[PDB]
């Protein structure tokens, strides 16, 4: 009874969200603006990434050299290897940590899917979307006086 | 939306079909490149091209045939780049049109697995299914 | 440090008046689905094209 | 930490709309054949910079007029008068 | 006193301290050279521990060499390391930002077993600062200082618990080494002994007993009077040393087949083949006394010993037992207790030495590593270690311990004291050490084993209180890393001159006694009930027969910049923290006037802090002048110190050096020669004597706030010379070349008067928030120009000239003199990084003047800002018109607990007056103890009170009431300490009369300059589009979440819609406010933010469908 | 967990049995 | 069962229960800590951000 109650409510749910639980199976995948991950140039040539570039390019790589290696008709080892390597780096840009190791990179430092923009205390959700820094402002140290 | 105002009364959430994503995208990354090594533009239907993602300069298509306001909501007959302002790169998306599906990673393994309770499968028989490591009958008579 | 993305900004008013005429172009893909192409008016329209 | 250089100055945009209104006026004091040459020699009215033959041509005169009415209001616009208003723009 | 110059100030000390202060920088310098191997080290070592030299580097080549081959054909010992002599002096490197440094040569061999031969070399193993005559490294060109450390020392940790559930003791033990492995030994809530082994699933003891070579009955032979044992051999539930060792490799490596001779040789590998254990030098010699396995065997095997397995698990089991002592067959017997983790027996300073050796050995297994692998890949009879060493690993290593990392830190050096309590400063938040969030509230308390070893009262008191401390000054580091303290040895109830050092251990095992006791002039106590400090920290009064142990002075628990604050006995702890933490933050001022009283501490913590040149032999001076003094030493030789005036510290303020001696007059080794930034005739001389009044004055001294006179300001009494340094690279680009050029695109010849020709100000010229300090232009290239500039452009006749304007701008509020320029060029061959082809540095630098929100403060912690700086005449003066200069306030004293400054500001009086003990009827008792030549003093006179042995109430009454008169008949200030001021602004007198003295007040580095800060609009972040943050930039202040709390609880609606929305984020909302704003128009209605776009977009881009829909 | 896709695909791998220039030939010509 | 429901919610559902067939959903009051009553905000937005 209870692990039908559990059940009975994700079915629900999807049952009276009329949803059709298809967006779990993730066909065609949508590339956030270029903007919000700025590649900035540091004065002096050394550009700067924003990390949701690379892991983009590694979808991107593994998805067109899964096409490839399909139009070939490699064995079943190669093209289900692949599959399973766009599954994995899909998995990893939508959240970086679950599902196995961290993907890292140099320094060996966790990259940053867009999960962890979403995510924690530096996500947008418990961070600037608490306090801003703002325009017509300044600060000072105070002294007394008697005469106001 | 595309255009907002100061009277949103109601964020409603929910999953997006694939059929959504086609027509959010104003365009289809399809090659691994950011910018040009040599003389530092974006390229051509890479995951910066001005075609997909609108103009890095404000009224000006990539070609330069179109370099001021009097020409804008036109396309550029040749590079193919929409003349308009250079902050439609903070909205406009692009999408990837996959050969083979996918699944995600937040309805899957987030615990508890959603897709688990779905179709009846534990957590770690689906770890095996999704990763290409056992078959599955679809149907029989 | 102070960086900033490759590029350039203009300070213009954006006239929504005296424009040059634009002309929509349709241009079918292969599955059938239709994408409106804006177009000059003094502008030779290619036969095909990246939709 | 990064600051972009690259944003609107906030005081730029407002100084460049007073320039124009300033110039505007300024212009306006010209004679209509000098506002009209003045403004289509350097595009005020569409963007798009025409030059001698075709400004002679919209007008009907040689180019050479247009020349001499281009130097003679520039030297006019040289004038204290109407030139120290402009001058803090550049 | 016993320093030749020495200022005669005379002390109220009752006691007498035998013992000297010691080398005060000699846990930096006696550490570094530990490392190095001196002869000074040599000849220490000779003297105390010469056994043997373990030169540090020295030690990394024995325990590395040498490097053999799996198939054991080939051998590499490097060995004999040597230094070379530094490649620049000191001052030049600071000046061209060159790490002082000094090569490292060392005599590599290689040999081929096979064939035979020996190829020796000496190769270069790279570049190794060295420490400077100060105790520091010059890295990179700065000034870094390599911060003491604190750790748990390797060694055995007996500990037991309690069990609720149960309430039964249970013991246990770790033995955490270094390089080693975690072994546990436990008593489980039953009455047998988990055996835990490298953290995997616990263990009874027999197992290992029987593949430790120990038979059940030999079990039972050791252990027969250990009941716990003995049932757990009853429990034992396995008999047999191969079946057990067999059991111990399928268990703990899980799934191996536990084949015999793998597992004999793992047992091995993992305690006593020491390639993968390695308890050191350290933990050798803790667990030898803990166990006493041995007394006079040197310290050395510096790996496990089963002997010690056996012994452990007795002690354990008869610590379970309650034994008192233990007895170990070959070996000394031993009390049986447990350990604490704060007890500095079980905490060690990993000091400069022992990092560097750390840091160092994490290189060279590296360069093992690679060395091995080539030569294995490289062909025989053709390859030499010149082949073989990569010195890449070393070199990196060193690089990224001195620089970017969090034990060596930028030495703070506002006034020398900063920087001699930068050094000898302990920090227990290290790399190997524990964070500050891992920081148990047990490692910040002052255990009892802290007197004398390190101050209970400094330490920063931000959230570090506690992790950050300083030694004591007494302190001393034991070779081994622990830290000693001097006692004096009483024997027969006689005190003798003997000092003897102990550490914590011994500190406990004896008795200690108070300095401040009794001594009849013989050694012999006086009265028998005795003061003393027994094992646990507890205090009795042992009969004065069983003490043998006595402190070597009063002040001997204290820091260096704790015991400069006179009577510091009667101020609260919390309030002389403060002050501590404050004496540090003084400003090097133009004047720097002696403190009228003081400690001992102020000569011995200039000559020792390295900022007061010192004349190194006796000689005559010669030429004395402003920059060079030109001492000729007797015996033919002459010498010329230089200074180094005005030289930027860095943290932007001044250090000058002016000569104090004469050209005829006569000098001795160790004498000081020149003053420094904060010295004065070679005394620390941070603040100002300035008179104070304690009344509160119409409210502008109010809640810690301090008025002042405007003679402050005038003659120049508070004033701080800041240096700035501002810095412009003229780097390449891809467009072209930066050039700095005088012409600037804009910039007319008005503004750019000062630029010369180069690019660069001319020295003097006075710069103001705007200046071109450095005029560089740089190419942009064709950019489309707007119709309505080109026309401007046009009618005005000025063209473009692409190349676009950068010039270095001077900071907005940092005007002053340009006091020097420097210009680094690649055409000098100056070795900028590349792609500079010219960075010039400017100084610029302002006479910082006392002002309205600058933090003053005494010696006390009594700290405030300046409310308001008086007229002289609006002052309340004396009767004899001079008028008071500051004036605290009355409340802030007693509920502080720190009439410290109360005491100071009389006796301060008393030596501005000078006194005249009326001893014409015989010496008063008041003054009875006093020492002599106290019995007068003259005006200004200097006098000084030690800390714990200072000024006893009884003296400062007397003296209060013993003031000889100014110059008329007129004792200004009666017995009582007050005075009748007359109020400067009104005119009455005060109806009371009211506290005055002369207290010594500093400068704090907390002026207004440096803090007020404004932005209407200026730069703005990348990803997000909020103002900026910091004063380095503009940025705006964080409104952040509570103060967003404040305005929703008010209502304000409208104002936080504004604050978040057409302040911060508003993209395209800012422009059209500053448009209307200018224009007088309604602020435009606020739009939705750049943080609820962001967020949608990244929503649509999770897959997940967020939508706003009004219906 | 056996998340490793290394392992996931080096077991895989090591299944098929390793061959020689005398099945090469036969496989070759077959090809 | 076992769930926890607004008061407001369930006295209207059983306004509305009694109504088309009458049966009551049986409800005890029920003390919860601040940090659980956050948790069941209804606005994911909030919820979110917490
Ligand atoms: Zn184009």
């Amino acid at each position: 009874k209870l692990r039908a109650l559990k059940r009975l409510k994700v079915v629900a749910a999807f049952q009276q969200s009329g949803n059709s639980p298809m967006g779990m199976v993730l066909d065609a995948v949508p590339v956030i603006p270029p903007e919000l991950r700025p590649m900035v140039q540091l004065d002096g040539g050394r550009f700067a990434t924003s990390d949701l570039n690379d892991l983009y390019r590694r979808v991107i790589n593994r998805n067109n050299r899964l096409k490839r290696l399909i139009d070939l008709g490699a064995p079943e080892i190669i093209v289900n290897n692949e599959k399973r390597m766009l599954q994995e780096s899909v998995d990893a840009l939508f959240d970086n940590g679950r599902r196995g190791r961290p993907v890292t990179g140099p320094g060996n430092r966790p990259l940053k899917s867009l999960s962890d923009l979403l995510k924690g205390k530096q996500g947008r959700f418990r961070q600037n979307l608490l306090g801003k820094r703002v325009d017509y402002s300044g600060r000072s140290v105070i002294v007394v006086g008697p005469q106001l | 939306a595309m255009l907002d105002v100061n009277f949103f009364d109601e964020l409603r959430i929910g999953l997006a079909t694939a059929e959504d994503i086609r027509q959010w995208s104003y365009g289809e990354v399809k090659k691994p490149e950011t910018i040009n090594y040599r003389t530092l533009k974006p390229e051509k239907d890479g995951l910066f091209c001005e075609k997909i993602f609108g103009p890095t300069r404000d009224w000006e298509c990539y070609c330069g045939k179109y370099k001021r306001v009097r020409f804008k909501g036109i396309i550029c007959e040749r590079c193919g780049v929409e003349v308009t302002r250079a902050k439609v790169r903070r909205e406009r998306m692009g999408h990837i049109e996959l050969a083979a599906p996918v699944t995600h990673i937040w309805y899957f393994k987030g615990v508890p697995s959603r897709l688990g309770y779905l179709l009846d499968l534990a957590p770690k028989d689906l770890e095996k299914i999704i990763y290409f490591a056992a078959y599955v009958i679809t149907s029989v008579d | 440090l102070r960086g900033s993305r490759l590029g350039a900004v203009s300070y213009e008013t954006d006239r929504n008046h005296d424009l040059a005429p634009r002309q929509i172009a349709r241009y079918r893909t292969d599955n059938g689905e239709e994408f409106e192409v804006p177009f000059a008016d003094d502008a030779e329209i290619p036969g095909t094209w990246l939709c | 930490f990064i600051e972009d250089s690259e944003a609107v100055v906030a005081v730029d945009a407002v100084s460049f709309t007073l320039l124009q209104d300033q110039l505007q006026s300024v212009l306006d004091t010209l004679s209509e054949r000098e506002a009209g040459v003045v403004r289509l020699r350097f595009g005020l009215t569409d963007g798009q910079p025409r030059t001698l033959d075709e400004i002679g041509q919209v007008y009907g005169v040689t180019r050479e007029r247009i020349r001499q009415i281009e130097s003679k209001t520039m030297s006019k616009l040289r004038h204290p008068s109407r030139s120290q208003v402009l001058r803090d723009y550049l | 006193n016993s320093v030749p110059g020495a200022p005669n100030r005379v002390s109220f000390a009752k006691l007498r301290e035998p013992l000297e202060v010691p080398g005060l920088l000699d846990v930096q310098t006696d550490s570094f050279e530990w490392l190095i191997g001196s002869p000074r080290w040599r000849e220490s070592a000779a003297e105390r521990g010469d056994v043997n030299p373990v030169g540090g580097l020295e030690e990394v080549l024995y325990e590395l060499s040498p490097i053999e081959d799996f198939s054991g054909s080939m051998s590499l010992s490097f060995s004999d390391p040597r230094f070379d002599d530094v490649k620049a002096p000191v001052d030049e490197c600071k000046d061209k930002d060159m790490t002082y440094a000094a090569p490292l040569f060392v005599t590599a061999e290689f040999i081929n077993n096979n064939t035979g031969e020996i190829k020796s070399q000496t190769v270069f193993m790279g570049d190794f600062p060295m420490m400077t005559e100060k105790g520091t490294f010059i890295i990179n060109g700065t000034e870094r200082v390599v911060v003491s450390q604190l750790v748990r020392s390797p060694g055995v940790y007996f500990d037991e618990t309690i069990d609720k559930s149960t309430d039964k003791t249970l013991h246990s033990v770790k033995v955490i080494p270094s390089r080693g492995a975690w072994l546990e030994f436990d008593v489980d809530k039953r009455d047998t002994v988990g055996v835990r082994i490298d953290r995997k699933r616990r263990q009874p003891v027999t197992v290992l007993l029987k593949a430790l070579g120990w038979t059940s009955e030999q079990i039972v032979e050791r252990f027969g009077f250990s009941e716990i044992m003995r049932s757990t051999l009853e429990k034992d539930n396995t008999v047999g040393t191969d079946e057990a060792l067999l059991d111990i490799y399928r268990k703990l490596r899980p799934g191996e087949p536990p084949t015999k001779e793998s597992a004999q040789t793992l047992l091995e590998n993992l305690f006593f083949k020491e390639k993968r254990y390695d308890l050191a030098r350290v933990g050798r010699y803790k667990v030898n006394k803990k166990l006493g396995l041995h007394v006079g065997e040197p310290i050395t095997s510096s790996t496990l010993t089963e002997e010690d397995v056996v012994a452990t698990i007795e002690y354990l089991v008869r610590l379970h037992e309650g034994q008192t002592t233990m007895t170990v067959p070959g070996g000394v017997e031993v009390p049986v207790e447990t350990d604490d983790i704060d007890h500095f027996g079980n905490r060690r300073l990993r000091t400069v030495g022992e990092l560097i050796q750390n840091q160092i050995r994490v290189g060279m297994s590296r360069m093992e590593r690679v060395v091995r692998e080539r030569m294995t890949t490289q062909d025989v009879e053709a390859i030499t270690p010149q082949t073989l060493i990569n010195i890449r690993p070393v070199v990196a290593a060193i690089k990224e311990f001195f620089g970017t990392s969090q034990l060596s830190q930028f030495m703070d050096q506002n006034n020398p004291l900063s920087g001699l309590t930068h050094k000898r400063r302990l920090s227990a938040l290290g790399p190997g050490g524990l964070s500050r969030e891992r920081a148990g509230l047990e490692v910040r308390d002052v255990h009892p084993s802290h007197y004398g070893r390190m101050c209970p009262i400094e330490t920063p008191e931000g959230p570090n209180i506690g992790l950050i401390g300083s030694l004591s000054v007494y302190a001393r580091v034991n070779p081994f890393g622990f830290i000693e303290t001097p006692y004096r040895k009483v024997v027969d109830g006689v005190v003798s001159d003997e000092i003897v050092y102990l550490t914590a251990d011994e500190e406990d095992r004896h008795v200690v006694a108070q300095a401040n006791s009794p001594i009849d002039a013989d050694g012999r106590f006086v009265e028998p009930r005795v003061l003393v400090r027994r094992k646990a920290g507890e205090v009795e009064y042992v009969p004065s027969s069983e003490v043998d142990y006595m402190d070597v002075s009063p002040r001997q628990m204290v820091s260096v910049a704790t015991a400069m604050i006179p009577f510091l006995e009667h101020d609260d702890a919390n309030r002389a923290l403060m002050g501590a933490n404050m004496q540090r933050q003084a400003v090097p001022l133009v004047r720097s006037e002696a403190p009228l009283v003081g400690t001992g501490m102020e000569l011995r913590a200039a000559i020792d802090a390295g900022d007061v040149v010192v004349a190194e032999e006796s000689g005559v001076i010669e030429e004395v002048s402003a920059d060079y003094i030109t001492v000729m030493h007797d015996n033919g030789t002459r010498r010329t110190y230089r200074m180094r005036k005005f030289a930027r510290s860095n943290h932007g303020t001044c250090a000058n050096q002016c000569p104090i001696v004469d050209a005829g007059d006569r000098v001795e080794a160790g004498q000081v020669i020149a003053d420094g930034p904060c010295t004065d005739d070679g005394e620390m001389a941070l603040g100002k004597n300035l008179l104070v009044a304690i009344m509160p004055w119409e409210g502008h001294n109010y809640e810690d706030a301090i008025i002042l006179s405007n003679r402050l300001v005038e003659e120049d009494v508070l004033t701080s010379i800041h240096i700035e340094e501002h810095e412009i690279d003229a780097r390449d680009t891809k467009l072209g070349a930066e050039e700095i050029t005088r012409d600037i695109p804009n910039i007319s010849d008005e503004v750019l008067a000062d630029l010369d020709e180069r690019g660069i100000v001319r020295i003097g010229a006075e710069v103001r928030d705007g200046d071109i300090l450095v005029g560089k232009v740089t190419p942009k290239g064709e950019t489309e120009l707007t119709p309505e500039e080109r026309l401007l452009r046009a009618i005005f006749g000025e063209k473009a000239r692409e190349v676009r304007d950068t010039s270095l701008k001077v900071p907005h509020g940092e005007s002053g003199k340009v006091i020097g320029i420097r210009v680094f060029s690649r055409e000098d061959e100056d070795e900028l990084p590349a792609g500079v082809n010219e960075l010039v540095r400017v100084y610029v630098a302002q006479k910082r003047k006392i002002s309205d929100g600058d933090k003053l403060a005494g010696r006390h912690g009594n700290k405030g800002v300046i409310g308001k700086i008086l007229p002289v005449e609006d002052m309340p003066f004396l009767a004899d018109g001079t008028p008071v200069d500051i004036i605290l306030n009355t409340h802030g004293v007693p509920r502080r607990m720190n009439i410290g400054q109360i005491l100071e500001t009389h006796l301060g009086w008393c030596a501005h007056s000078g006194w005249k003990v009326d001893a014409a009827k015989g010496v008063p008792d008041w003054a009875a103890r006093l020492p002599d030549e106290l019995l007068e003093a003259q005006p200004n006179a200097i006098v000084s009170t030690p800390v714990f042995d200072g000024a006893q109430e009884a003296e400062l009454q007397g003296l209060l009431s013993c003031t000889l008169p100014n110059r008329d008949g007129d004792v200004l200030v009666d017995a009582d300490g007050k005075a009748m001021l007359f109020d400067g602004r009104s005119g009455e007198p005060f109806p009371y009369p009211v506290t005055v003295g002369y207290m010594y007040i500093m400068k704090l580095h907390h002026l207004v300059d440096d803090k007020i800060h404004a932005r209407s609009t200026g730069p703005y972040s990348m990803i997000t589009q909020q103002p900026l943050g910091g004063k380095a930039q503009f940025g705006g202040q964080r409104f952040g979440e509570m103060e967003c709390w404040a305005m929703q609880a008010y209502g304000a609606a409208y104002t936080l819609q504004e604050l978040l929305t057409i302040k911060s984020d508003d993209t395209v909302g800012r422009v059209k406010v500053y448009e209307a704003i200018v224009k007088g128009e309604n602020i435009p209605e606020p739009g939705i933010p750049e943080s609820f776009k962001v967020l949608l977009k990244e929503l649509q881009s999770l897959c997940l469908n967020v939508e706003v829909l009004s219906s | 967990a056996s998340a490793d896709s290394v392992r996931a695909y080096l077991k895989q791998i090591g299944k098929v049995a390793l061959l020689n220039a005398e099945e090469e030939v036969e496989l070759a010509k077959r090809i | 069962p076992g769930s926890l429901i607004d008061r407001a919610e369930f006295e209207a559902e059983n306004r509305r229960v009694v109504a088309e067939g009458g049966e009551p959903a049986a409800g005890r009051p029920v003390l919860m800590g601040i940090t659980k009553a956050s948790l069941a905000t209804d606005s994911w937005l909030s919820a979110a951000s917490f």
